[PDB]
């Protein structure tokens, strides 16, 4: 039959007798009210997992079958409401009015339903979007020690998509819950909320819904997805969905690994980045892209969970301590971060103007560290290490200060072309401002031009633009 | 029926066989009460808390004191409830254990007043409010470089004798003189010279009639000290939403919550991750912290310290907790032998207020200023650790010499370091800590020596420690 | 000329006896850190294989 | 003669057979259900044995999802192991670890000859040794550690430094010219770069002479353990029946290795160093003394391995040493610098740097530029604590040397195309060779070093300083 009886509880991990006809994946529903999912199935005794408060649920309570797989509620009127791992509305507000809903254990498009990707994600921060570039449908990593900035980064770029018919999802993930409410009044604030979703997993939880939430996110936008709009998704820290399985899996008594983890570490992450993908004109053309972030104890790029992490995703942004107490900020290390899809993700004025880039910031970083013990060097090389310095300040940015992509191309066109150098390096992050305010007043030939085009103007009247400009800016 | 049997005894943790169709729910209490029938026996009085079902109507459970003289057989009854801690008026004067009962020697409190649970839900996303104000101790490094706010999380990083305590004691002094509202003051795994010690100064100082004291310490059962600190905050709890006074939560070792769930854990038949310690630690942490917040109807602002278990800060416990503290200041054990007090680590303390909005535009050029140069020191440690400084060159030369202005110009006097060195006290306001940062990174006082920046107020107090040397 | 080189070799001589003193000093300290990592580890790995063949 | 399921753990299912004709390690099993009711999900599946177990009972490694499996269903024993179509069906069209073509292209016939994944490798009777050298254009490896026709080369690396790049990159080169078949398959590959490569083989029209397997990252573990078996039996086909040469490419090995851990528990077995199977060095050994060149014909093998944690001393990599001809190892701290590609030119060795197989002239620079680079190493210590001027000529003539040979191995490739916008060279290994004696013999030093880096022969370094200005 479909009934069995609960026989141990403890730690949130349930074993019930009976329940013959349940499937792998099931939910399964208490007498409580609480619900519950199957992931294992002995002889005797099926093996539950429990997705809500265990302290009412006593041996030799009834569990019985609901008949359906793990399924997520999905539909236009989540947009802009604060949800639950299961389709629960949380902000107060109440109902979420959903219509359907999918399987949170879907299969990922295959070879053969996928193009390159073929799009921009301008995000509005220089050194993102013109050394390591994002395109819709690139995984692309964050990862930082704590308190580096990371979470910000993901912010400003929820922020600066207001125009594109854009919809964003934020899973918070083992976040104390007073800094979701906090990260949900900036977005009010800034107007972001009436094209997004916040799915919340606070630490109060039991680390089922942890390990549910990030899932539940993707299984949330990939409806969006196949229906042919661009969809974007945060997950706030996969390394504690890392501790969570930890905790799920040596509870279920399932033996250890590599430190503590168990090996289906690997399987876990891949199953939930492979469902972000670009699909083909057959497909209508959609896109979902993904953004993890992972912490490293003592910043470290050399470990097991950051390791398998940066094996699966199309690039990584790695963001250091040492470089963000020593005023460069956002702090990107350039020489560790690389993007795989770089080059085809951006409009055609970026690439003629910002091809060399991340490798360029990698030379002046070694050829910075030889000649702090080299004395006197040679004229080649004191040219060349000062154009990364006034790059290293050309990428500099403070928080909530957005840059439209016209005005990126044409700073980046002073810094890679060369006519920056006359300027001392303290006066470069002032020029920039300087330059952005004559370019609106007199230059709006030129930034229609690249609005228009996607492409350069003409040399002669770009230079003889900034060559005006570097008449009325005022220097030490 | 409600009486239930012991079945097993496993130091802190035992086994009761209960009746079929009538067990007790996962955090509910039990008590042991026996008289002794024959010489051999002895009499006890005891409580336990349920905390696993284990199949065959048998309970696993946590002791809330020492098991000696367990019989197999004694029999258990059921209260009913969780563990009922007694809460109002009552509670403020009064000194406690774990079981709610009264340990001070001023009577014991009437049987009707109302009692609550200790394990009740966290709040919710509805309630909780943020806002950010900055709260001021007088503490130079504080002041400046991570400081502190008002309804959040204060916590306090450090190995074994490294100066957590004394900074304790300075920040009571200054802040529950000057807060006008309700304390509580919680101890877990505290020496037990401090609580003698305390209780006297609350005493002395007349601050006692408006606060209350939770103590268990390193001699008590394992099962005792974990369920004190949320005794402690469940007090708390009634003052912060039914009185609707402000409150301060000082909580003495954090820390001995997870180690005494370490112990009991491996006994309770669970399996080991890490370094040996428990597979729920994240869960169990969080539930406790959590509970400590700011609301609608008031504030608590919590100060924590926590003991780093080696001088190993990667050890697991120390970097679970710290993703849930607001503002921390982590102690390292190299200064303190060099004679820095209070020892703070200028670069690796964090705290969400050093933002130009929340601290000023003045308070933050001058705070990143500073992290500015003592980074590069940090790179110069391991060159000048060889040659010494005839290698360094030029700006090395300039910067090694405002680096080690700065990091004695963020060492201060105590008045509770007064019952160690003979030296008076300082307190000084944010107004002057800021603006004597100024005048050290310009070079305005670069002719002055290095010992005449050691254990002193506000700026001036150097000058006149110079002129006493006249170097 | 006869003062200065005289005095320049012997600073140089000076310099070189506390820098290889020091340098040496570095090295003891350096090798327990070395011995007390080498020790942990071994433990560590240990554990993990006694705790997986305690489960099965 | 049918089955059913008793306990289904995740990957892992147990099938009692009651009949007492249990089947054989190796073979494959069907579970094919129909539901009967709404609560239910249809099932497709196969199974592939593992161990025999005491109650007529035999675990199983499943080749697809175990979701909606429900306890008592039926299992049908096909009394063989998993067959794949082996002929010229398979030249131009991508199949799945079973032999079921994923293209939209089309459906094989039934007709088709098949044979099993499973055999025993080639004996000490029939193998043969002989040495030739494979031309790459890529300076490294041109010099260094020269692949060799009918040999193994591994590429080793540690995460996201440029494994599957290079791959890419002698696939553009070696393919076309080779005009025996070229088999690619991908266990463990990032299915974003697997639909890729489908384009790039299509637009150059490698296709005709290629055969795919995919397994992607998201797969049960056991599908990733089996789709190297898989390419491989296609590949013996061509090298003994049709007697043609042949390229093999495999997609990150490790994928394979690290399978096995995750089903090891979960099989019964107790574990072993560091969360390891206890049959590592076995398993390797099988898979990879199949792939070797007979009497008959020649398999030309590249493989990519990734370092489990950055760490070259982990058991997966040690054992996998044993059992190449030619190995390059990728470094980090040199990918941090921009010096592309990475490759260590010390720790890079193949047993082809022999006097004889490379002639006097090449093996004379090849060590000699050698000694240059361990010398920089050691006194990079010394430069760091007590500065470079501290030291004598011949040691700042080895520094300025060793600075211009090691930007001078970082080289402009097509697939750097994307990645670098300048378009890419090859260099013939007579032009290599030349160059490197000029940079030795100091002829170059005058120029600045800045302009040694990705560029492919000396010529344009010279033009590349004209640009500067020297
Ligand atoms: N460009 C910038 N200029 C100045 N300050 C900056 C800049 N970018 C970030 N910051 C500051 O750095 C800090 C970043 O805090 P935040 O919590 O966002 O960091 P995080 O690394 O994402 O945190 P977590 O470790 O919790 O993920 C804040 O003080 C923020 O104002
Ligand atoms: N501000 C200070 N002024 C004078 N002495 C100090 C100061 N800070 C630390 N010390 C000295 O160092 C020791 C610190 O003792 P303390 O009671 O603060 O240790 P603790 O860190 O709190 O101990 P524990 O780790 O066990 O909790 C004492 O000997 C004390 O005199
Ligand atoms: N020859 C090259 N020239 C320029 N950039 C390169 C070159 N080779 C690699 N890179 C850079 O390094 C990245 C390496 O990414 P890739 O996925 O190939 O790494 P990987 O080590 O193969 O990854 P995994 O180990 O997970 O399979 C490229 O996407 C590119 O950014
Ligand atoms: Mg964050
Ligand atoms: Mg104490
Ligand atoms: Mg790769």
């Amino acid at each position: 039959s479909d009934v069995g009886t609960v026989i141990q509880v403890g730690d949130g991990i349930a074993r019930a007798h009976g329940l013959d006809n349940v499937m792998s994946g099931e939910l399964v529903e208490f007498a409580n009210g609480v619900m519950g999912m199957a992931l294992n199935l002995e002889e005797n005794n099926v093996g539950i997992v429990i997705l809500g408060p265990y302290t009412g649920i006593k041996e030799g309570d009834e569990v019985r079958r609901t008949g359906r797989i793990m399924e997520v509620p999905v539909g236009e009127a989540l947009i802009g409401r604060v949800v639950n791992p299961l389709g629960q509305p949380v902000d107060g507000l109440g109902p979420v009015e959903t219509t359907e809903t999918r399987p949170i254990e879907s299969r990922a498009p295959g070879v053969m339903d996928r193009r390159s990707v073929h799009e921009p994600l301008q995000t509005g921060i220089k050194a993102i979007d013109a050394l390591v570039p994002i395109g819709r449908g690139q995984r692309e990593l964050i990862i930082g020690d704590r308190q580096t900035g990371k979470t910000s980064v993901a912010i400003d770029t929820i922020i600066n998509q207001k125009d594109q018919n854009m919809i964003s999802i934020y899973v918070a993930i083992g976040q104390k819950e007073s800094t979701v409410r906090t990260v949900v009044e900036t977005l009010r604030k800034h107007g972001a909320l009436d094209y997004t979703i916040v799915v919340t997993a606070s630490a109060s939880q039991p680390a089922p819904l942890l390990f549910l939430a990030p899932y539940a996110g993707v299984a949330m936008g990939e409806y969006f997805m196949y229906k042919g709009k661009h969809v974007l998704v945060v997950y706030d820290d996969l390394s504690k969905q890392a501790a969570a399985y930890r905790e799920l899996s040596l509870l279920l008594r399932r033996p250890p690994g590599r430190e503590a983890y168990p090996g289906d570490i690997f399987y876990l992450h891949s199953r939930l980045l492979e469902r972000a993908a670009k699909l083909s004109d057959a497909k209508g053309g959609g896109s979902l892209t993904a953004l993890p972030f992972v912490e490293t104890q003592a910043g470290d790029i050399s470990a097991y969970i950051p390791t398998n992490v940066i094996s699966i995703t199309d690039g990584q942004i790695f963001l250091q301590s040492d470089l963000f107490f020593s005023g460069v900020r956002p702090a990107i290390n350039a020489g560790l971060s690389v993007s795989r899809v770089g080059g085809a993700a951006q409009i055609k004025a970026m690439k003629k103007v910002a091809g060399t880039l991340r490798l360029d910031l990698a030379a002046y970083r070694e050829l910075e560290a030889f000649a702090q013990f080299g004395s006197d060097l040679d004229k080649a090389t004191q040219a060349k290490l000062a154009r990364g310095a006034r790059t290293v300040e050309v990428l500099k940015q403070d928080l909530h200060q957005p840059i439209p992509v016209e005005k990126q191309v044409l700073i980046i066109y002073a810094l890679t072309r060369g006519f920056l150098d006359d300027i001392p390096v303290e006066d470069v992050r002032r020029f920039e401002k300087e330059f952005y305010l004559f370019l609106d007043q007199n230059g709006q030939h030129l930034l229609e031009h690249i609005r228009t085009t996607k492409d350069l103007p003409n040399e002669d009247d770009l230079n003889k633009a900034i060559e005006a400009f570097k008449k009325t800016f005022v220097v030490s | 029926m409600t009486r239930g049997r012991v079945i097993q005894v496993m130091g802190p943790v035992v086994d009761v066989k209960f009746e079929n169709g009538h067990l007790p729910a996962i955090y509910n209490a039990l008590k042991i009460q026996h008289k002794a029938r024959n010489e051999n026996e002895v009499d006890i009085d005891l409580t336990l808390e349920v905390a696993l079902h284990l199949g065959d109507d048998t309970v696993r459970t946590i002791a809330m004191a020492s098991t000696d003289g367990l019989i197999r057989g004694m029999e258990v009854i059921d209260t009913g409830a969780p563990i009922s801690v007694p809460v109002g008026e009552v509670t403020l004067g009064r000194v406690f254990n774990v079981l709610g009962e009264p340990i001070d020697l001023e009577g014991d409190i009437p049987a009707d007043a109302r009692r609550d649970p200790i394990h009740r839900p966290a709040p919710k996303f509805e309630e909780l409010a943020t806002e950010v104000e900055i709260l001021e101790t007088g503490i130079k490094v504080v002041d400046l470089l991570a400081p502190y706010i008002k309804g959040g999380k204060i916590g306090l990083f450090g190995g074994a004798g490294v100066g957590k305590t004394v900074l304790i004691q300075e920040l009571i002094h200054n802040i529950a003189q000057e807060h006008g509202g309700i304390s509580v003051f919680a101890g877990v795994g505290d020496r037990t010279r401090e609580g003698n010690d305390l209780y006297h100064e609350m005493k002395d100082s007349g601050v006692i009639s408006k606060t209350a004291m939770v103590f268990g310490q390193m001699n008590e059962p394992p099962g005792a000290r974990m369920r004190v600190a949320l005794t402690g905050l469940t007090m708390a709890e009634y003052f912060r939403d039914e009185q609707g006074q402000d409150v301060l939560l000082f909580i003495d070792n954090i820390f001995r919550f997870t180690q005494a769930g370490s112990e009991v854990s491996a006994l309770l038949g669970r399996m080991p991750s890490a370094v040996g310690y428990q597979p729920t630690l994240a869960t169990e942490m969080g539930q406790l912290q959590e509970r400590i917040t700011s609301t609608a109807k008031g504030s608590i602002t919590s100060i924590q310290a926590i003991y780093v278990p080696a001088d190993d800060y990667t050890d697991p416990a120390p970097a679970t907790t710290f993703s849930h503290l607001d503002a921390t200041t982590n102690l390292e054990r190299k200064l303190a032998e060099m004679g820095i007090y209070p020892a703070v680590d200028p670069l690796a303390s964090t705290s969400r207020a050093l933002a130009p909005e929340i601290v000023g535009e003045e308070h933050y050029q001058v705070a990143r200023k500073v992290q500015q140069t003592l980074q590069r020191y940090k790179e110069l440690q391991d060159i000048i650790a060889i040659l010494g400084m005839d290698e360094l060159s030029d700006e090395d030369k300039l910067v090694v010499h405002r680096a080690r202005r700065i990091q004695f110009f963020l060492s201060q006097n105590f008045h509770v370091a007064e019952q160690f060195t003979g030296q008076p006290g300082s307190y000084v306001p944010v107004k002057e800590t800021v603006r004597g940062f100024k005048e050290i990174l310009e070079g305005k006082y670069d002719h002055l020596p290095e010992d005449a920046f050691r254990l002193v107020g506000r700026i001036e107090e150097v000058v006149e420690k110079a002129k006493a040397m006249g170097v | 000329l006869l003062d200065a080189k005289a005095s320049e070799h012997a600073a140089r001589m000076t310099a070189m006896k506390n820098a290889t003193d020091n340098a040496n000093e570095l090295i003891r300290t350096l090798t327990l850190s070395y011995n007390r990592a080498r020790q942990a580890a071994i433990t560590q790995e240990i554990t993990e294989i006694v705790a997986g063949a305690n489960a099965l």
